[PDB]
């Protein structure tokens, strides 16, 4: 379905621009 | 190449662990990085533990206690090294 899945996908993206905003808060980051 | 990273947040008198405040595949692993090393926040290659640590945890939630084996660790080596300058 067309909706659901725009509403899905953007959800995605402000889950990830909270998450992106929070790193300036990061003491360590574990990498590859 | 392959790119994932997991940010870790952690103040000694107040977390009893290290809260996840990101983590990311691609772009966005790399995004974190760019940040941080923009914040001067430090950045750890442990990539067994990466791997291990990923599908584990989540966004905001305190790590295991399982983990606090190799992630003090990591903490640790991030301080000693600091502490000179």
């Amino acid at each position: 379905p067309e909706v659901k899945s725009r509403i899905k996908a953007r959800m995605r993206e402000l889950a990830k621009s909270r998450m992106m905003a929070e790193v300036p808060k990061a003491t360590v980051v574990i990498t590859n | 190449p392959t790119h994932i990273a997991i940010a870790l947040k952690y103040n000694p008198e107040k977390d009893k662990a290290p809260v996840v405040v990101a983590k990311g595949k691609g772009t966005i692993a790399q995004k974190i990085v760019e940040i941080a090393e923009n914040y001067s926040i430090p950045v750890v290659r442990k990539p067994e533990l990466a791997r291990a640590l990923y599908p584990a945890v989540e966004v905001g939630k305190e790590i295991s206690p399982k983990f606090y084996k190799a992630v003090a660790e990591i903490i640790a080596y991030v301080m000693f090294k600091k502490k000179k300058v």
